């Protein structure tokens, strides 16, 4: 019992009717926020006289 | 020019006769321009708004 029983094709459509879109592109943006903190000062004391 | 036109009822086609293509999208988004103006709606200082 030896025979070819089945096959598969590498056939594709010609997408000239634009049935398929494929992958989509969209433009995006992200926002990052960096606030600046204060830090403790350094002091030089001197007399007022 | 596909970039300049839009909503063309009969459609349009251009052929990409080119090798090296670059796409700069930094100026495409309208939101980016809005953020550059003011990331948050501008508010006058309470000391001056009174």
């Amino acid at each position: 019992d030896l025979a070819v029983i089945g096959f598969e094709l590498d056939t594709r459509f010609t997408n000239t009717n634009r049935r398929q879109r494929g992958h989509l592109l969209q433009t995006r943006a992200l926002q990052f926020r960096h606030p600046i903190p204060m830090h403790a000062p350094v002091t030089l004391p001197m007399d007022t006289m | 020019s596909i970039e300049d036109q839009g909503t063309t009822i009969h459609g349009d086609v251009e052929l990409v006769v080119e090798n090296e293509t670059s796409a700069d999208v930094s100026s495409v988004l309208a939101e980016v321009d809005q953020i550059e103006n003011n990331p948050v709606e501008e508010v006058l200082d309470a000391d001056d708004a009174v």
